[PDB]
């Protein structure tokens, strides 16, 4: 008989029928307007590709900082809004190291995405009054690693979720590089021939062309810690295309 | 987008809780200033106007702040009470730290700071108050002060905040012996200026109030002018306008 | 712009047009489900225009059986050409930034017919209302200067309440008393309209926020048979037979659904 | 006709009723089905791992909680693993302060009464998970389940998540031959009402099911891909 | 789904009043800053001159400590505030970590401060964007810009507030090696940059720069008005 | 309409609707009837088997508070066990500070305080149920209180809270229930409770009793199982 | 934080009308009613007398422990009538307020003062956000030492006033009217013209006689200054007294 | 909503969205912002040139159109198996959804508002729309596709789903037998449904609606089909409550071999999209 207007996606803790916080997945909606990174987790090691998107060659490409070292053996890749990212990336840190201090070992991936995960969620408590966030993150995280458990590659969205994913794909052409993905995904992939498929995949998701300067790649695998490439290293992989 | 909570950004940039708040301050009475060489002035139109009232006790928008540097308002004038003891406070403050009188500048911004405080971090009424500040130091000597419910702030050589103020800065741009005034000279200017923005009622000694600052003997002087003095300088403007004819 | 049943022109020579306001409450549109509903107007035709969100229900005026799979959208036309009454319908919300087609649309089409009279019941917020309306009865009207020239002994020989006038441009204390009535929709963007068409409007709304609009609804249509008398004025004592009104098919349940079987 | 109600959880509507409560069971149905069935000796937790990505590593359903109760979660995951941290932190301090495990049935309560608080105060939501807890106490196994509504129930058989009341349905068709059963085939009867919620084209592989199973003598364990062979194996074609 | 009450993510996800804070630096007054080899030039046009006004207390180039200088765009109240905070900061490094702060250091801080007043609906946020330049303790020259959001990117020729991306894409097809070889090769760089976007010649141009080692040296109107010599200097040898 | 969105409002005729949709929310929930007699108070609850599923005891309605206290509630069952939990605590504070048990009396008055005290504030909501205090002593003999969820405190010889309460009521009227000792009154609570409840809406439900008084030696106890037996039987033959 | 300020001149509590009256607190006035009980408060110049009605819609229902006459101390006593939740508050608060007000001066609280105070923390609800006015007002009585008899009434807009005969609820009007005939008339009130004259003006406002069942009398007298509630048989003893004659 | 710090005034919102509040800067904004919201008709390979509606540019004698994800998995398996299906466009739409140009390569396992009919007979065509198309695009779709003057020797066919708890019933949505199917019809559609009518508070308020609403008004026979489902994400079952749709005279012409139709749904079933697990 009547149509009304009804409105349950703009407070947060506000759940609509069909249940769910559309608060939060407004929050997932972010992402889809950062940069596409790429994480593929092979047995040999685990890369982190992503695009950077400079906007003007005035720009320090060396200041955009899309992948940073959490620690030795943990590497992160951000998508979204960035600001979010620089907290969490501080917890991730500081956790870590924290960890390192009470116990004398190496923090493993899954628990250090478990306490980033743990900085998360804190959406709404604001009768909780010292510093909260009063809204979800937007920042979707790749954080990649090497512990006991062999090379591991883990996916957190602003729902406080994590997985022990690989070939995970976030950005603004998450699913059309997922969809490359696990039709070009393999278990046996040498670390070559991942960060290889990698950049092809990100070749076709790109604007510009691709070079050293428009994306930039780290690896780690249990040979050494935390690696970033080099312009030197990203045109000697990007030769043959 | 709109006009509410004091914190929000409208969709074009503008705090419209504050544009408001620099609103009250067009409706309040006329308060200028002028910077002279060896002194500075600050003259205000004091609008209660009704008979009935007592207490001219050196002030009804003329504060002193310290020993040097006295302040002006113009607005809610509750909040400007507040302000100006605030202002008192703070400068009784840094004297007691660095037993030296504070300098303008430093009492200015430290108000200024609140004001903004409260255009920010909140949920509460800016101060819509707009004073103005004349006072000494031994940094840069006369100095004078202007200030927005915004916060903002700037010296200035010679202004105006409240009614009618856009006509009394054109005079005074149009008007004013920029750099080279003495004081009763510019007290001279001012009376020209309230001149310019009186109502219908012709101005007299019981709608003025001048008070005036002075470096003299090592001692800071802020005598407000009494009756005679204020009745004798409109004879006098009165005299040079109608010779002007 | 009207868009009918049998591919012909019912020729609404003179009859009298009740027309809704999208309003706060939705008092106006809940009321003449009441109207439609208990004077069996029979539906003739369609409005259909790019202004209203689409919607689409079964007859929600089911009377019978037979009639319950009459599918129905979210403007028809109904009428009843007997006693001089046609009404239309309008279920949905407003399309944004598309108030204007729709209202001077369909003030062409009402000119068209050449129709008398485009009484319109509305709504409009609770606390709108200063001292003045709070102390006073909730129901207020609008008569267009047409209006105001030809049943006005009626109205206010009825003991009845002239809109409020507010100042037009708060910014000035110099402007007119000026229309303004928010949580109207289109009640306000109708009258100044057809004052500029100078068509004989009239306009009865009441003060409301929003609830179960039921006693709003059924306090609307007898303020509604005061001046009309569509229904068998109250005799001033049935007292028992309260239910004078069709309630109609569609009016069963509004909160919502019903209870989980997990709480109580 | 009730918009201006269902916003708030601090509204009553008009009709004796909290909508914003039941919205936050719509939560419940949207996570997977899981099963806690019981035998006399034992508990057991069946849940199906979301198959909703694709090459990435399924979420984790059944949590450890204690040597003796563990969990299922059918809601949000915020919500659900803020509630497993409260778990452990009182059981913990159960052990640390009686040198006791914790009972089930007080653990049960102490979630009931910390999931109502945020139900009636202004500015939070209700916790939008479902639990399903297995322990084992003084007393035997026991299956609790729990609702965002902060009102648990004290369950022989239940299921929650999507599609779950075909799984309410086939365990109430079977609920009388479950107390004598071997490990074994209750395993198989939670693995069977499991399979009746998910369609018929797909079956229950290794990389989707989860068992957990506690008791008198066997601690609380989870048993996650191919070592859910042994219990997957041996059920029969539907 | 609006504007409206920051802490809100609209349907696509443009947390409004950040996106406004964002737009607000658009009506402040330009501010330029290139950064050279061993100069680093930080100029902002002041159309705003209001002849009866003390040109000393409007100034907007700060300083924030010996060795990093500051210049920002739009709201003057909210720039003085973060301004104090940013000194207080550099003076409190300096007084545990002892050593001149790193200009990456205290654009860390400020973009931090800012993004802090950008959760908790609560406060609202800053609506300036910031040109940190100086030189660091190894001897280089930097030079970065943030945002009300939080981001800050580092630049090597900037340009915020009215006219941006004016002033910007000008200044792409102009920063050279021939531009930074030596230091007034530098300075009439961002003369001519404003030049582009100024109020038509030196009204106000308040132009400061800032050499290795030395200190913040506000360029004057000087008996030489180094402002209009270098004026004319480019509208001499403009042919 | 408008005037019931929250606790802290008073419509304009003077009804504060945000604690009357609480007392009408009570009727959601299914009925409890307690009766008073010589020997002691005497519960029952028309409680229902959601689904065969549940064990036998789940969903408990019969709390007990203390000792020598009952309670029988009705509504919501999260926030009617709360407020067991919050009358646990008066009961305990009243034995840590004065030594002996807390009088029924007060106890019912320390509670419908705090369930008023909810009824009053923007913040909170009103608690969504009703229940019933039982409790005998030597001293006092046997009292039943009652709280609404406006805060409401009264004794009553006879009660009966749920979307049946005025039939049960008009069924309890029938009896002469200061004549009669708990032995001879569960029989009649059983009849109640068959002859009130609705059987096309509502099968499979489960009778559930409780007792305290003299025959208990004053200690609040779920009727042993053998009398619960004899009076479904009772109830049987005469339904 | 809080819901926030119901937008509207009677949304809310302390918003103002434009004519400056305060909505809620009104709309707390008219929740008195809620109940239909009426009560009555007289004074002779040596006994100070409260009746209410006492009406049980059920007979379930202990008429014991139904009553609206509490006990704030030994010599002070009151009838609530309103809202019953908020009545049995504003109890507990009087109970407190005048325990403690004897613990920290050292002699029993004077009626005016524990009056003044609960008038003093009722108005404080009128001005805060999500306090809400306690719909139900008091009638105090007793005997200080000297002050005489007093009967004193509350209000939930904080005021409060001496009365040589009061009533409350919702035959008030009528009950005032007829009262105020009462003290114009003869005002010796002994005892005797007491109480027959609170029964006498409950009964000819609202109805034909009052049986002793309906009827609920507490009394403070200058050589009895304790709060006594009349037993059944004594107000049925004053009932034949008005039948005989 | 409202209320960000204490004792702010709230103004309640309304249901009938009268709360809009009825200057260059603005206007030229307004005019580039709604020139973006446009749905756009493509005649691809050349990308343009459909001023004419595309249904007045065609015969058509039987339109099948879905809405929803799950009715587009429930066409393109069960329907789109048997015969050939050609692309005469795509329609290009930006709102406040399926952002950063949704028209694509056609991302093969993708589809956002793409038609196509049959080899052997191009009158019938087929609409595969997975996007939800806002208030203000709707009835500029209707026009672009449909147009003003319709040739009446066509029939519609409209498929949609719809979540199980905005469905109207006395007793509790948990209790329904979800999914279930109900069918909306105009006047003229002489068939009686191969599932029931949709009850009367029960309402259809989106792009379906319209559709529907546009086939009544001139007298087009039609239909619409709801799966009044419990999981709105793609699921067999809930597709497969389609199934006695594939029965009505409407279709019989199209369904060949149903085992082939079942092994697409499991396969596209298997290779969707990664949507963020948050278990909601």
């Amino acid at each position: 008989m009547f149509l009304t207007r009804s409105e349950y996606d703009r407070g947060v803790n506000t759940f609509s029928p069909e249940g769910r916080l559309f608060q939060v997945e407004y929050a997932i909606e972010a992402i889809k307007l950062g940069s596409t990174a790429i994480g593929i987790q092979t047995s040999e090691g685990v890369c982190l590709a992503v695009e950077k998107r400079i906007t003007s060659p005035l720009m320090e490409p060396s200041s955009i900082e899309k992948i940073v070292e959490i620690d030795a053996h943990i590497g992160c890749a951000m998508s979204g809004l960035i600001a979010d990212a620089k907290t969490l990336i501080d917890k991730a840190r500081v956790e870590t190291q924290n960890h390192w201090f009470t116990y004398n070992e190496t923090m493993t991936v899954e628990s250090v995405t478990q306490a980033v995960s743990n900085l998360a969620l804190q959406f709404g408590e604001e009768d909780a009054d010292p510093g909260a966030m009063s809204r979800p993150f937007g920042v979707a995280l790749l954080f990649g690693g090497v512990d006991e458990k062999g090379p591991q590659l883990f996916h957190m969205d602003p729902s406080g979720t994590f997985v022990q994913c690989d070939a995970r794909a976030i950005g603004s052409a998450s699913e059309g590089a997922q969809s490359s993905l696990q039709e070009v995904y393999h278990k046996s992939m040498t670390l070559k021939e991942a960060i290889k498929s990698s950049l092809i995949i990100l070749k076709q998701v790109m604007e510009e062309k691709l070079n050293a300067t428009n994306i930039e790649l780290a690896t780690v695998q249990p040979g050494q810690n935390f690696h970033m490439f080099t312009k030197e290293e990203l045109e000697e992989v990007i030769k043959d295309i | 987008r709109y006009d509410s909570r004091t914190t929000i950004f409208s969709p074009e940039g503008r705090l419209y809780q504050v544009e408001y708040a620099m609103e009250a301050i067009g409706h309040a009475g006329t308060c200028l200033g002028i910077l002279a060489n060896d002194g500075v002035l600050l003259a205000a139109e004091r609008r209660n106007i009704h008979k009935l009232l007592d207490e001219v006790f050196f002030s009804e928008k003329i504060y002193k702040l310290n020993e040097d540097m006295a302040c002006s308002v113009a607005g809610i004038t509750s909040d400007a009470n507040v302000l100006t003891n605030e202002l008192r406070l703070i400068a009784q403050r840094y004297l007691l730290q660095y037993q030296e009188p504070i300098p303008c500048e430093q009492l200015v911004t430290a108000l200024c700071d609140i004001k903004q405080a409260y255009t920010q971090f909140g949920g509460k009424r800016p101060f819509g108050v707009s004073l103005l500040y004349i006072g000494w130091d031994k940094h840069y000597g006369f100095q004078l002060y202007q200030s927005d419910p915004s916060g903002n702030y700037g010296g200035w050589k010679a202004t105006c905040i409240g009614n009618n103020s856009a006509a009394a800065v054109s005079m005074l741009k149009q008007d004013y012996k920029e750099g080279e005034m003495t004081l009763k000279s510019a007290l001279a200017l001012a009376i020209k200026v309230l001149n310019k923005t009186m109502d219908v009622s012709k101005l007299s000694a019981e709608k003025v109030e001048i008070a005036t600052l002075t470096r003299e003997n090592g001692k800071t002087v802020i005598r407000v002018l009494k009756q005679k003095e204020v009745e004798q300088l409109i004879k006098k403007h009165e005299e040079e306008e109608a010779k002007a004819e | 712009m009207f868009v009918p049943c049998g591919e012909s022109a019912p020729d609404l020579a003179g009859f009298t047009l009740l027309m809704p306001a999208v309003s706060v409450g939705n008092v106006g549109q809940l009321a003449m489900d009441l109207i439609i509903s208990t004077l069996n107007m029979s539906k003739i035709g369609y409005f259909y225009t790019d202004c209203l969100v689409p919607m689409v229900g079964n007859n929600p005026y089911a009377t019978t059986e037979g009639n319950s799979t009459e599918l129905s959208i979210n403007a028809e036309v109904y009428s009843l050409p007997s006693r001089k009454l046609v009404a239309l319908q309008l279920r949905s919300i407003f399309i944004k930034y598309k108030s204007k087609p729709f209202c001077e649309k369909l003030l062409s089409w009402v000119k068209s017919s050449g129709c008398a009279r485009v009484i319109v019941l509305s709504s409009s917020h609770s606390y709108q209302r200063n001292d003045l309306q709070l102390r006073s009865t909730p129901f207020r009207y609008l008569l267009t200067p047409s209006m105001q020239k030809s049943v006005q002994n009626k109205i206010k020989s009825l003991n009845w309440e002239e809109m409020e006038k507010s100042r037009c441009i708060p910014e000035i204390d110099d402007s007119e008393f000026c229309i303004r009535i928010p949580g109207g929709g289109i009640t306000k963007t109708l009258y100044d309209e057809s004052c500029s068409k100078e068509i004989q409007m009239a306009v009865l709304l009441k003060f409301v926020s929003e609830g179960d609009n039921i006693p709003d609804a059924l306090g609307l249509v007898e303020y509604l048979n005061e001046w009309l008398q569509i229904l068998k004025p109250l005799s001033d004592d049935p007292t028992v037979s309260a239910s004078r009104w069709k309630i109609p098919s569609s009016w069963r349940l509004l909160f919502g659904s019903g209870l989980p079987p997990a709480l109580f | 006709f009730r918009n201006q109600y269902d916003n708030d959880v601090t509204v009553w509507s008009p009709q004796g009723r909290i909508h914003q409560i039941e919205y936050a069971m719509e939560a419940v149905k949207q996570g997977s089905a899981t099963v806690g069935l019981k035998s006399k000796t034992h508990a057991v937790l069946v849940a199906l791992k979301r198959a909703q990505s694709e090459l990435a590593a399924h979420q984790k359903k059944i949590l450890h909680v204690d040597n003796h109760i563990g969990i299922s979660i059918a809601g949000l995951t915020a919500d659900a693993r803020l509630l497993c941290n409260f778990m452990r932190q009182e059981c913990l301090d159960s052990r640390f302060v009686f040198d006791r495990p914790l009972p089930v049935s007080r653990l049960v309560s102490l979630i009931g009464s910390k999931t109502q608080i945020p139900t009636q105060r202004y500015g939070r939501r209700p916790y939008g998970v479902g639990l399903l807890i297995a322990g084992y106490d003084d007393m035997g196994p026991h299956i609790f389940q729990t609702c965002p509504s902060a009102n648990y129930f004290d369950c022989r058989a239940m299921s929650i998540g999507a599609r779950s009341q075909s799984a309410r349905t086939y365990l109430e068709r079977h609920m009388s031959e479950f107390m004598e059963c071997n490990l074994n085939e209750l395993v198989k009867h939670g693995l069977r009402a499991l399979r009746e919620t998910l369609p018929a084209e797909q079956d229950l592989t290794t990389k989707n099911v989860s068992i957990g199973i506690v008791g008198k003598d066997l601690e609380f364990t989870i048993y996650d891909d191919d070592d859910v062979s042994p219990f997957l194996e041996g059920l029969e074609e539907r | 789904s609006y504007d409206r009450a920051i802490t809100v993510f609209s349907p696509d996800g443009h947390l409004f009043q950040v996106e406004y804070a964002q737009e607000a630096v658009k009506k402040g007054s330009t501010a330029v800053g290139v950064r050279g080899r061993d100069i680093v030039v930080l100029g902002v046009e002041k159309k705003s001159v209001a002849k009866l006004q003390d040109e000393r207390t409007v100034r907007k180039i700060c300083a924030l400590d010996d060795n990093v200088c500051m210049a920002f765009a739009g709201l003057t109240a909210d720039a003085r505030i973060v301004i104090n905070r940013a000194r207080v900061e550099c003076q409190s490094h300096r007084l545990t970590v002892e050593d001149p702060v790193t200009v990456e250091y205290i654009t860390r801080y400020i973009a931090s401060l800012k993004q802090r007043y950008t959760q908790s609906n609560g406060r609202r946020p800053f609506g300036i964007s910031a040109l940190i330049v100086g030189f660091d303790f190894d001897g280089t020259p930097r030079l970065y810009q943030t945002d009300p959001s939080g981001t800050y990117h580092a630049w090597k020729a900037n340009a915020i507030g009215r006219g941006a991306k004016s002033v910007r894409e000008f200044l792409e097809k102009n920063y050279t090696d021939e531009a930074i070889e030596t230091d007034d090769l530098t300075i009439k760089l961002v003369i001519k940059a404003l030049l582009e976007v100024v109020q038509s010649g030196g009204k106000n141009i308040e132009l400061a720069v800032m050499r290795r080692d030395q200190s913040l040296k506000i360029l004057n109107p000087e008996e030489i008005e180094k402002y209009v010599a270098e004026i004319e200097k480019e509208k001499e040898e403009n042919e | 309409t408008g005037y019931d969105l929250s606790a802290s409002t008073f419509s304009p005729d003077g009804r504060v609707f945000q604690v009357e949709y609480a007392m009408k929310a009570v009727e959601n929930s299914s009925t409890a009837i307690g009766i008073r007699c010589k020997d002691g108070v005497v519960f029952g609850v028309e409680k229902l088997v959601l689904s065969k599923l549940y064990e036998e005891g789940s969903n408990k309605r019969l709390f007990n508070v203390d000792r020598h206290v009952g309670m029988a509630v009705a509504g919501l069952l999260a926030d009617a066990r709360s407020l067991a939990d919050i009358a646990r605590e008066e009961a305990s504070n009243f034995r840590s500070n004065f030594g002996y048990n807390i009088p029924l009396k007060h106890l019912a008055d320390r509670v419908a305080m705090y369930v008023h005290a909810y009824t009053l504030y923007s913040a909170v909501r009103p608690f969504g149920c009703s229940f019933m205090l039982g409790s005998y002593s030597v001293n006092d003999g046997a009292q039943l209180y009652m709280i609404d969820p406006s805060g409401v405190s009264y004794g009553y010889w006879g009660c009966a809270i749920g979307k049946a309460r005025q039939a049960a009521k008009t069924e309890i009227e029938k009896l002469q229930m200061k004549e009669m000792t708990c032995r001879d009154i569960v029989k009649e609570v059983a009849k109640i409770i068959y002859i009130v409840h609705d059987e096309v809406k509502d099968k499979a439900f489960e009778l559930e009793l409780s007792w305290v008084g003299e025959l208990t030696n004053g200690r609040h106890e779920i009727v042993p199982k053998d009398i619960r037996e004899e009076a479904e039987k009772y109830a049987k033959e005469s339904l | 934080m809080s819901r926030g300020s119901s937008a509207g001149f009677d949304r809310h509590i302390t918003i103002f009308s434009p004519e400056g009256r305060l909505y809620q607190v009104e709309y707390a006035f008219k929740a008195i009613n809620q109940g239909g009980l009426t009560s009555v408060a007289v004074r002779g110049k040596d006994c100070a007398v409260i009746v209410t009605q006492k009406k049980v819609p059920d007979k379930l229902l202990d008429s014991s422990t139904v009553t609206h006459l509490f006990k704030i101390t030994e010599n002070i006593g009151c009838v609530m009538t309103g809202m019953t939740a908020d009545s049995r508050s504003q109890v507990q608060r009087a109970r407190y307020e005048a325990a403690n007000w004897k613990y920290k001066y050292g002699y029993e609280i004077p009626v005016d003062m524990l009056c003044k105070r609960i008038a003093d923390i009722s108005q404080v609800y009128t001005q805060n956000a999500e306090m809400r006015p306690l719909g139900c007002c008091m009638i105090l009585i007793g005997i200080d030492e000297e002050q005489g008899p007093q009967v004193y009434k509350c209000d939930p807009a904080g005021y409060y006033c001496g009365f040589k005969a009061t009533a409350a609820g919702v035959k008030q009007t009528e009950s005032t009217s007829f009262l105020e005939k009462k003290v114009k008339k003869k005002f010796d009130w002994t005892f005797e013209q007491t109480v027959e004259t609170a029964i006498t003006c409950l009964s000819t406002v609202l109805s034909i006689d009052f049986k002793p069942s309906e009827i609920e009398v507490g009394v403070v007298t200058v050589e009895n200054p304790k709060f006594r509630i009349l037993t059944e048989a004594e107000i049925d003893a004053h009932l034949v007294a008005l039948a005989e004659r | 909503m409202a209320a960000t710090f204490f004792g702010e005034v709230v103004k309640a919102p309304c249901r009938a969205g009268t709360e809009d509040e009825e200057t260059p800067e603005d206007r030229e904004v307004r005019l580039q912002l709604a020139r973006k919201r446009e749905v756009r008709l493509l005649r691809r390979q050349t990308k343009t040139s459909l001023e004419v509606s595309l249904l007045e540019k065609y015969p058509c004698s039987k339109f099948i159109i879905a809405i929803g994800n799950n009715a587009v998995a429930f066409l393109s398996s069960f329907v789109m198996n048997s015969g050939v299906w050609e692309e005469v466009g795509c329609a290009k739409l930006w709102n406040e959804w399926c952002r950063t140009t949704d028209t694509t390569h056609l991302s093969s396992t993708e589809a956002f508002c793409v038609f196509y009919h049959l080899k052997s007979n191009p009158s019938v065509f087929l609409c595969q729309c997975s996007c939800y198309v806002a208030e203000d695009q709707q009835y500029q779709w209707l026009e672009k596709v449909f147009g003003s003057c319709p040739r009446k020797n066509m029939q519609i066919t409209i498929l949609t789903c719809r979540h199980v708890t905005d469905y109207k019933t006395s007793e509790s949505t948990g209790s329904l037998p979800s999914p279930f199917l109900r069918a909306l019809k105009t006047q003229n559609f002489k068939d009686s449904a191969c599932c029931p009518l949709l009850e009367q508070p029960n309402i259809v308020h989106d792009l379906p609606a319209a559709v529907l609403s546009y086939c009544q008004v001139w007298k087009i026979p039609a239909i619409l089909y709801l799966c009044y489902t419990d999981v709105m994400k793609l699921d067999l079952i809930t597709v497969e409550a389609f199934k006695p749709i594939l029965s009505t005279r409407s279709l019989k012409g199209l369904v060949k071999n149903i085992p082939q139709s079942t092994e697409i749904l499991k396969k596209l079933m298997t290779t969707n999209e990664i949507q963020s697990n948050i278990y909601t």
